[PDB]
């Protein structure tokens, strides 16, 4: 519940720093 | 001045009205029923003492007003006596045309009952059409509205 | 033989009682006022056509109607077929008035 | 132009109409619309 | 059957095509019967001279 | 950026090492995306007026699709036109080959071949799947090769581009002097 | 069938006037009926135009 | 599966037939349009005998409908003379 | 004419191209245009306000 | 908002809609000046406007009357001729508020100079008028 | 001009309050030195409100380059909503004799 | 600088020309139609049309596919436009631009006339969506014919 | 592989009974082939 | 970045996330060029110099002195008067440079001409000084 | 369009998405007029064009001939 | 030119093509188009 | 999976509205 928000809200930073570095 | 003018006998002119009666069969009194079914979805009954047609619709069909379909089957007056042990063509309503009115529930007016829904407003068959006669050929096979693509990236 | 089945330069059917004329050089729809030396009175025309005859000197050729516009009481510019006639251009213009 | 229609699209809407009509006529004094009803059986024959 | 301009240029087009080079044999006479026909098979037409 | 580019073809199959295919289509629009992908499609500043002489140019043809019936009362273009890079001609048409015509997900088990031939300098070929997927080079926009135990995990972004007088007139006065 | 596409061509595939319509007529061109005169009477009369 | 349920299927009989003309079917249709227009040439419409009697004129099968055009040599179109499906040509 | 002026040449021959197969052989059709009458009105009325 | 490397999605987000807003105002609207070519200049209003073919309408569409600048007040220097190139500036970024100098093209040539640098050529094609109040 | 002129089809033209609109039926082409030609319009809806005298339409909302004025040379007519049934009848009756 | 005036106005008169792209020739089914009849007791059926944009499928054991369709506004945001307009009401302007694609119009209001105004870069639901705005009108799009109202 | 100056295409090379077996109900060829055969419906003929 | 109809959320944030960077920067700017109104001409420094009272501030506040522009490098034209308009640009987009040249409006109308086009009408209010080093 | 108070994370995404077309035509722009210094001024043209030393590039490269 | 193919691409097409026809033939009689019809058994071989 | 994906929406969406109210 908010201990999975939590960890949803860390998968999308780690997700988007991801993106961030997957493009040129 | 007065032009004159002599018996001809085939002109231009006169075939742009030659056309002036027209056979057709569109929607009217006696055009309401184009569509005829098949044995495919008929019962053939015999007629018993004490049978109707409301008891037909009511057994067969389950509505009480669903006998004109009955009628409509067997082309009978409803009115003139049926003799006994005649052969009679109920509709079967699992094989039947659902009589279900159709709407459009966000209309300028609100709501309003259509037939087709290719006849209405929601055709959508000349939106955005660039006619150019090569997307008519097209509409006729698949009726594709608008294209997919636009670029020329050559 | 000019009548209103005639096309002008312009691609205007002719109007022979309009005030119009044709031009050797202006461009269509220059406003030219004629002026008719015999009666002092100036008519503003809009050329129109190109002319057809090409004679020497002629740089106007007036309309019908442009030609009865010349004429006054005791002077019929009909009368005369050859007008000797000043020609100033003229354009729409806002008046000049007094700075504020 | 074109040609009226002869038949009622829903005779049951019919009976139902002619039925808010029972209410309407008597200013709501009328309000059974059930079979069970005095008017119900009348209306649908 | 035909507009004049339609026509003209129906045997016009014609004669191009009778007199390509390519339809001609050098050093042979040219007939005027064939000239005719090939006018003539533009249709439309009734050919006096 | 050509449409025969990837020297090296390797082909894979569906039936075998294959574990999600997702095929998606979409329809263009100059509603989404960004300026750039407007410019590379018909959007582009076709008329520019040269600095010099003012004749107002015209550097590629039109374009206007799918932007109304009228086609003589718009341009269908951008405000801020490319710059110029070329001394005469003018700058070239978009190639094409970076347009996506179709756009495709693989994940897939990954073995030793599909980790030394898949790459981005390849033209991938499917097979064993859809008819107008078969018989196609599909171009690899990325490789991603993950390992969280001892699976090995391939996911592989592809795609499809829609593509294929005597002299002079005055010279000021030289003189001449013999030597 | 909704995802697969094929592409024509202008000339070798079909005619050129499949993929125009007639209601953009194109941009034709004719003599000039507006050229100016000299009618001073020194050479041709024609002035503008070509 | 699809060919039984376009037979249940009424014909539309103004639009496209339920099986679409082949090739030799077109070479029939065509041959059946022109004994019908050779056999009733007199009782054609002005229209219809002057493009007729032009030999660069093209007479046009619509493979999916059925319907019979004549076009003039312009490639204009000029008329229309009937439809044909699989077996009869029948004229309007 | 459909302006409500007599009628067009253009119009009358027109008309007699249309006629013509449809008129009984032998006879003579005449076309030629209609004549207005100019009708000058003057009314002296009482009004109920 | 110093928006450095250690960010999250949503601040980055964040940082994106607290932006753009100028952007969003720069849309339908004219950044940048033109260079547009002189078609008409006969205002009827008498005020010394001109009207333009800007490359962004392909002469397609006429354009709307764009006004002059002046170096001083009571100076009414001579107008951009027909087909002559001018430098197009829109107040607010408007399209119908746009005002005009004329530059140096070919329809617009250099005139001759002995010092192309401090020499000053001057042609004026109509009357030439000076009114000095004082000395 | 020195090229051929063309108003595009469909050009839609007012009067002066914006009300009434019409639209050209056809592509107009003005040959090359002409300036100013003919071409006709159709309303843009049904009625008899859409009947107006001759110099009533002179606005064009789109400003087309070299476009200097547009006006009607003819009163629009036979605007209508809907004929009577009267007419209908006859002129069905004139089809039989 | 008097042949230079004289090239430049030839030049302007052949810019001004039909010289756009050609249709493009795509034979494909995506395109069509998207029409849905709903019922939830079949007693009235609604109906509602669609275009079809976009297509996504999962090849690989499970079979789906998964179509997308839009309203016919999305005809109207397809291409960016520049273009101007003077002297017409937002009836009028709203009436061409939907006579450009083939549209119906369902508007009461005529609307206030704007006299000049320029459309720069922007598609025409965009443009539409300003000059609605700014007069206090929004817009609604049912099968074929978009409706403004206040 | 074939080139083509579209691009490179994979071919299927058979003898022409198993490429007729394989065909059969069109299932292997894509809507799109089937659509551009019958894009020219009307088909021009010649009258005598 | 061609971002495409087939963009993943990640690279549409991306994207925006590194083209807002010029509205970022035309934050707190003055982008276009303004219409103002002339209000003080007596620049102390010498600097032919004038205050406006631009829209902006809705003549609450007094501006900043706004530098002139002129043609050529040595003339000293006059000035605009009290209560003329003026076009202003902001160098850099600062609203503390900015740069002003007259306009034509009513408190400076057009002057009398017999052809607005090629004639060319001037007046001084003041004193008229020209000097010319050689011919 | 009104993005409001009451707006999801997907829309605001989509504003800015459509809106920052703008902001990415600006980039490798010159928005604003500069103020530079004229160090060429003969123009073999004849053009009267001048070269300047903008500060964005501080006067260690020339720049273009900019035009009068 | 390219020669023309002579066997038929696909032959149960031709069967089923056959039965459409009949249909057409009279026009919306015969819809049978199982092996148990009466016209399939000829129609297939 | 449906359920879930939307509640990922409202998680993702109130986690973006604390982000708002984080920020000054």
């Amino acid at each position: 519940p908010q201990a999975i928000a939590k960890q949803i809200a860390d998968i999308i930073n780690s997700q988007w720093q991801g993106t961030l570095t997957d493009y040129a | 001045t007065t032009q004159e003018f002599l018996s001809k006998n085939k002109t231009i002119e006169s075939e742009l009205l030659d056309l002036l009666i027209k056979p057709n069969t569109d929607d009217s009194i006696l055009t309401r029923n184009k569509q005829a079914i098949a044995d495919r979805d008929l019962f053939d009954i015999e007629w018993e003492p004490g049978q109707s047609l409301n008891k037909l619709a009511t057994e067969y069909l389950g509505d009480s007003f669903a006998w004109q379909i009955i009628a409509d089957a067997n082309g009978i007056d409803p009115t003139k006596e049926i003799d006994i042990g005649a052969g009679l063509k109920v509709p079967d309503q699992k094989a039947l045309e659902n009589s279900i009115k159709k709407f459009i529930v966000n209309s300028p007016t609100g709501k309003q009952l259509i037939s087709d829904a290719k006849q209405s407003i929601l055709n959508l068959i000349g939106v955005g059409d660039s006619n150019t006669e090569f997307s008519k050929t097209l509409k006729d096979c698949i009726g594709k509205v608008v294209n997919f693509s636009f670029d020329n990236t050559q | 033989g000019f009548d209103s089945s005639d096309l002008t330069a312009n691609g205007e059917r002719f109007n022979p009682e309009g005030i119009t004329a044709a031009h050797e050089s202006l461009p269509f729809g220059t406003l030219v006022k004629v002026t008719w030396a015999v009666n002092n009175k100036s008519v503003v025309v809009r050329i129109n056509d190109r002319g057809a005859f090409v004679r020497l000197g002629r740089q106007i050729d007036l309309s019908y109607g442009a030609a009865k516009a010349l004429s006054s009481p005791g002077n019929d510019a009909i009368a005369a077929g050859l007008l000797t006639v000043k020609l100033e251009v003229v354009e729409l213009r806002t008046p000049i008035g007094e700075n504020l | 132009l074109n040609a009226p229609q002869l038949v009622v699209d829903d005779y049951e809407q019919l009976i139902i109409d002619s039925l808010v009509h029972t209410n309407v006529v008597s200013n709501g004094e009328f309000t059974d619309l059930d079979a069970s009803g005095f008017m119900r059986p009348f209306a649908g024959t | 059957s035909k507009t004049f301009q339609q026509l003209a240029d129906d045997i016009l087009e014609a004669l191009k095509v009778f007199f390509n080079p390519a339809n001609l044999t050098p050093g042979e006479p040219v007939l005027i019967e064939e000239v005719k026909f090939a006018i003539r098979s533009v249709g439309g037409l009734s050919i006096s001279y | 950026i050509t449409v025969n580019a990837k020297k090296l073809n390797y082909t894979i199959s569906v039936v075998d090492n294959v574990k999600s295919l997702i095929v998606t289509d979409q329809a263009q629009t100059d509603a989404t995306g960004s300026s750039q992908k407007i410019e590379h499609y018909g959007g582009r500043m076709t008329t520019v007026v040269d600095a010099d002489s003012g004749s107002l140019i015209k550097v590629d043809k039109d374009n206007k699709r799918e932007a109304g019936s009228a086609a003589r009362t718009f341009t269908t273009g951008v405000d801020v036109p490319q710059p110029q890079i070329q001394k005469q001609y003018s700058n070239p048409r978009p190639e094409g080959a970076s347009v996506k015509e179709f756009q495709l997900q693989l994940e897939l088990h990954t073995s030793q071949s599909d980790l030394e031939n898949l790459t981005p300098d390849t033209a991938l070929y499917i097979e064993n799947t859809l008819p107008f997927i078969v018989g196609k080079s599909w171009f690899i926009e990325s490789v991603r090769h993950s390992f969280s135990e001892g699976i090995f995990t391939s996911q592989v972004s592809a795609y499809i581009p829609v593509a294929p007088s005597q002299g002079v007139g005055k010279l000021p006065v030289y003189e001449i002097l013999s030597y | 069938k909704y995802i697969s596409t094929s592409y024509a061509q202008g000339g070798i595939d079909l005619p050129i006037d499949f993929l125009e319509n007639p209601d953009d007529a194109k941009d034709t061109n004719s003599a000039s009926t507006a050229t100016e005169v000299d009618s001073v009477g020194n050479g041709t009369v024609s002035r503008s135009g070509v | 599966e699809e060919a039984k349920k376009k037979v249940k299927v009424e014909t539309v009989q103004n639009g496209n037939l339920k099986k679409t003309l082949s090739e030799k079917q077109l070479i029939d249709g065509v041959k059946r349009v022109t004994e019908y227009l050779k056999k009733n040439i007199s009782f054609q419409p002005r229209t219809i005998q002057n493009i007729l009697s032009d030999p660069k004129s093209v007479i046009k099968i619509d493979k999916d409908t059925g319907q019979v055009s004549l076009f003039n040599g312009n490639g204009e179109f000029a008329a229309l003379v009937g439809t044909y499906n699989g077996d009869i040509f029948s004229p309007s | 004419d459909v302006n409500g002026n007599p009628a067009d040449p253009v119009t009358i021959s027109t008309v007699g191209a249309t006629l013509q197969p449809r008129i009984m052989l032998g006879t003579r059709l005449l076309i030629s245009p209609m004549e207005v009458l100019n009708i000058e009105l003057e009314l002296i009325a009482l009004s109920d306000s | 908002m110093i928006v450095d490397e250690f960010s999250s999605v949503y601040e980055c987000l964040l940082y994106c809609y607290k932006m753009v807003k100028r952007s969003e105002q720069l849309n339908g609207r004219r950044v940048f000046p033109i260079l547009s070519v002189v078609t008409n200049n006969n205002d009827p209003e008498g005020r010394r406007r001109v009207k333009i073919a800007d490359p962004l309408f392909g002469n397609l569409i006429e354009s709307n009357w764009i006004r002059p600048i002046r170096v001083s007040q009571n100076q009414d220097n001579p107008l951009p001729q027909i087909n002559q190139m001018v430098i197009v500036w829109f107040v607010d970024g408007d399209s119908e508020k746009g005002y005009y100098l004329p530059i140096i093209n070919d329809a617009n040539p250099s005139r001759e100079k002995d010092d192309p640098v401090n020499d000053s050529a001057v042609r004026i094609e109509g009357n030439n008028t000076i009114r000095i109040d004082k000395n | 001009l020195s090229t051929d002129f063309i108003v595009p089809i469909n050009f839609q033209v007012s009067d002066l309050s914006g009300t009434l609109r019409f639209y050209t039926i056809g592509n107009l082409v003005i040959p090359a030195g002409a300036t100013f030609g003919t071409i006709e319009a159709i309303a843009e809806d049904i009625g008899e409100k859409y009947n107006v005298s001759a110099n009533f339409i002179d606005q064009y909302s789109t400003p087309l380059t070299y476009l200097q004025y547009v006006t009607n040379i003819r009163p629009a007519t036979n605007g209508r909503s809907g004929e009577t049934i009267d007419n209908l009848i006859e002129r069905c009756a004139q089809i039989i004799r | 600088k008097e042949s230079a005036k004289n090239q430049i106005a030839e030049n302007l008169e052949k810019i001004k020309k039909n010289q756009k792209e050609l249709a493009t020739p795509e034979i494909s089914a995506k395109g069509t139609q998207i029409t849905l009849e709903v019922s939830i007791d079949r007693s009235a059926i609604a109906v509602f049309s669609f275009l079809h944009t976009g297509t996504k499928h999962n090849a690989i054991i499970s079979d789906t596919t998964t179509f997308t369709g839009q309203s016919v506004n999305w005809v109207l945001n397809r291409r960016v436009k520049n273009t101007r307009y003077t002297g017409v009401t937002l009836k009028g302007l709203a009436a061409t631009i939907t006579r450009q694609y083939g549209l119906d119009l369902d508007m009461s209001e005529e609307g206030e006339m704007i006299e000049n105004i320029s459309q720069v870069s922007q598609t025409d639901w965009q443009f539409l969506e300003k000059m609605t705005a700014i007069q206090g009108f929004g817009m609604r799009t049912v099968g074929k014919v978009l409706q403004i109202y206040k």
